[PDB]
RNA sequence: CGUGGAGGUCAGUGACGAAGCCUAGACCGUAAGGUCGGGUCGAACGGCCUCUAGUGCAGAUCUUGGUGGUAGUAGCAAAUAUUCAAAUGAGAACUUUGAAGACUGAAGUGGGGAAAGGUUCCACGUCAACAGCAGUUGGACGUGGGUUAGUCGAUCCUAAGA
RNA sequence: UCUAAGGGUCGG
RNA sequence: UGUACAACGGGGUAUUGUAAGCAGUAGAGUAGCCUUGUUGUUACGAUCUGCUGAGAUUAAGCCUUUGUUGUCUGAUUUGU
């Protein structure tokens, strides 16, 4: 997933089992103040939800991947 | 099945969960008895019957 | 086997990255002044625009010198500023939590500066000041009194203790012994553990050292040398007003050496990447903050296999304070008159002195009590 | 006393093969061809090389040729000390045809 | 004669050793049995007068468990077939790499799927058990990683029927 | 190793 | 340490039926090219003839051997 922050400009997520693409993009959109361009999501076969995140090109997801504090 | 419903899988995802050694830990509480996970299951043994 | 094992040559280098550092230390504390005081004069003076300053002058200044030349120079060990009960290696990076300097701060600066890997390393304390323009003759017509006086006055009186007695023939044990019958003078506590170490060319660690106030452990794990001709150190005391147990207190790590005694080949290609990049770096300990997010993910697999070493920052309990004196001197054997005896030659120069009039300690050195006589004789 | 040779033989895989389920022919000349490096130069530690496997098999499980000039050098045994000092390696000798021939001194230069 | 429990009594025996068990050692009794020594053991137990029964085994193709002879025996023979070397390893007929010899022969021993399984997929570590020889190998053990859709399905439609 | 027979296309 | 033994090689005995290579005015013919044939040559051609009862195999439970080469004291028991 680190590979697709520093490759792919892709946040990668575990979000709420019931979540959706419009609900996971909103949250994505405020809660790091970014712009998005799609979100696909899978289930994890542990039973939780993955969303990459892609964001638009003004966003570096690397940036904002170690803003929010990992790496 | 590979196409699966959503409750098949559920259920497949806690049986995966519930797939683990007993944690080593438990054994050094106090007054514990539990040895080892009893209830231990595997793919080629037994079934889950759905 | 080096031919030849020293040089005249090898002694400039030395003492041009001596005057180097002297002079960037110097410009370091001209700069320190209140978050206040340096507002009426249109800057801010924080924990990181000092040491960003610093390291930016090392390499300026090194620069200038061996122009047009095959070789490597700059920064040796990267600026640190550590305040207080902060004991070293502090050098944030622009996304941690800066300090702002606040007058009566203690504050003690560590640098080092590397000429083609020969080493001069210093490290200063002093106490803040407001600027002088706002109040002239103030700071000047005061003294330091109180725990910072007794811990800085201690900590002073075991460098100039040191520089006696770092000389061929003697043994580091009598360092050690002294340096606790100084420190305990002003009630005062070396900090445990702590090593001045034996430098080399490109190796700012080297094995034979000096220890500070080792617990009983410590003491059978240190060995026991004798100085010699020709060896150079970076002598460094730290003193506490406190126990003299430093801690970690949670502050991230930003300062590291590469470790070329370990191997591993590394899994993820950032982690390479950061491994080729650093071992592109001239200097041992370099700070995080010269890469910022890249470097904090290949930072974690290198430090995880021990390829990076790491220089923590380590506190003393809150309330107390640690002053350091940090020279660096070239030990060996002068012939003249037909006698040959050591001498030792100190390059850190003026960075590494304190004006002693500044402070006023209750405490003095007694050498009339069993327990400190002789003490006074060497300091004389 | 032990001491490293090297000569030249023919060996008759014929007569030795007779009567041998084919299937197990190719595999049974490998063994006896052992057998005979241990029996001339009592070496116990036969090692052939695969360009002589190479040439033991080339017309497959069945068809062995009847005779192989090969080339057998008792040498020193090196490293951890199996049971003996020496060896045998066996390789082949290109020649036109290995009938005609006698056993014969390698001078080892 | 002997057993589980009950009322009464010996102010019974006992951690300085109860009960239990072992013993071609001893003694009493026609016998059912009782008693003693020695060894082992560790927390309780017995005699007498009574009371009471879920009260005494060799068998029931008895019940449950445990164990033998059989016996290191029958066997481990379908599906053409293996060989040389090096590497690794405490250890190599069986692992990996190389070479050779062969086979499946596209009606496949190739490449994908449906039902069904459910993580067996991939990586790292790794052999106690399992793979009816072996094992350093694995579909095994431990620890992790992994399944991305407006366009492929479900989803909509109607069928026998429900 | 030979023999013969069995087509196409385009120009009159 | 031999009138030894073995591996090879040699000779004999057998089996099969004439090896490879070369050569041929041997070969039904066809087709090219030329100086157009007292033997014209070039390509192709099953096969045929010679060297050639040749070549291959021959103890593995054949016989022999003036050659070549090598081998020749490891283990365990036993007494009236």
């Amino acid at each position: 997933a680190m590979k697709k922050v520093e490759d792919g400009n892709i946040l990668v997520f575990q979000v709420s089992m019931k979540a959706n693409k419009y609900q996971i993009k909103k949250a994505v959109k405020e809660l790091y103040e970014v712009d998005v361009l799609k979100v696909n999501t899978l289930v994890r076969p542990n039973g939780t939800k993955k969303a990459y995140v892609r964001l638009t090109a003004d966003y570096d997801a690397l940036d904002i991947a170690n803003r929010i504090g990992y790496i | 099945a590979a196409q699966k419903s959503f409750r098949i899988k559920q259920k497949m995802a806690k049986a995966k969960k519930q797939n683990r050694p007993l944690p080593q830990w438990i054994r050094l509480r106090t007054n514990n008895t539990i040895r080892y996970n009893a209830k231990r299951r595997n793919w080629r043994r037994t079934k889950m019957n759905i | 086997k080096d031919k030849n094992i020293l040089q005249e040559s090898v002694l400039n280098k030395y003492r041009t990255a001596g005057q180097i550092a002297q002079t960037a230390l110097k410009y370091v504390t001209s700069l320190i002044n209140d978050s206040y005081h340096s507002k009426t004069t249109q800057r801010q003076l924080t924990v990181p625009e000092l040491c960003l300053l610093t390291d930016s002058f090392i390499l300026t200044r090194l620069e200038q010198y061996y122009k047009n030349k095959v070789n490597e120079r700059g920064i040796a060990i990267p600026t640190t500023i550590d305040i207080d009960q902060i004991s070293g290696g502090w050098c944030p990076e622009i996304d941690d939590v800066t300090g702002t300097l606040r007058p009566g701060d203690l504050v003690k600066i560590t640098l080092g500066v590397h000429i083609d890997g020969y080493t001069s390393e210093v490290s200063h304390t002093m106490v803040i000041y407001p600027v002088d323009e706002t109040k002239p003759i103030l700071q000047p017509t005061g003294p330091l009194l109180g725990g910072k006086a007794d811990a800085v006055a201690a900590a002073h009186i075991a460098m100039e203790t040191v520089v006696a007695l770092l000389s061929s023939g003697i043994t580091g044990q009598l360092i050690r012994t002294i340096v606790d019958t100084i420190a305990r003078s002003y009630n005062c506590g070396v900090v445990p553990g702590s090593r001045v170490r034996r430098i080399r060319r490109f190796l700012a660690g080297q094995n034979e050292g000096i220890v500070a106030e080792f617990t009983n452990v410590s003491a059978i794990p240190s060995d026991d040398f004798v100085v010699q001709s020709g060896e150079v150190y970076l002598i460094d005391l730290k003193m506490a007003s406190l126990e003299h147990k430093a801690g970690e207190l949670i502050a991230r790590p930003g300062a590291y050496v590469r470790d070329f005694a370990q191997t591993h080949i590394l899994k993820l290609k950032t982690s390479r990447q950061l491994l080729t990049k650093i071992d592109k770096q001239g200097v041992y300990p370099f700070k995080l903050s010269h890469l910022l997010k890249s470097f904090r993910l290949g930072m974690s697999e290198i430090s995880n296999n021990y390829l990076c070493v790491e220089s923590p920052i380590q506190i003393a309990r809150t309330s107390t304070l640690v002053a350091r004196e940090c020279n660096t001197i070239v030990l060996c054997d002068s012939s003249v008159s037909t006698t040959d005896r050591p001498e030792l030659l100190r390059l850190t120069g003026g960075s590494k002195t304190c004006q002693p009039s500044w402070i006023h300690s209750q405490h003095e050195l007694n050498p009339q009590d069993s327990i400190v006589q002789g003490i006074f004789q060497l300091a004389t | 006393l032990k001491d490293v040779v090297t000569r030249e033989y023919t060996i008759n895989l014929h007569k030795r093969l007779h009567g041998v389920s084919f299937k197990k022919r190719a595999p049974r000349a490998v063994k006896e061809i052992k057998k005979f490096a241990k029996l001339h130069m009592g070496t116990d530690d036969v090692r052939l090389a695969p360009e002589l496997n190479q040439a033991i098999w080339k017309r497959g499980v069945k068809g062995v040729e009847y005779r192989l000039r090969l080339r057998i050098s008792r040498k020193r045994n090196e490293e951890e000390d199996a049971k003996n000092p020496l060896f045998s390696y066996v390789e082949p000798v290109l020649v036109a045809s290995a009938k005609g021939l006698q056993t014969v001194v390698v001078e080892e230069d």
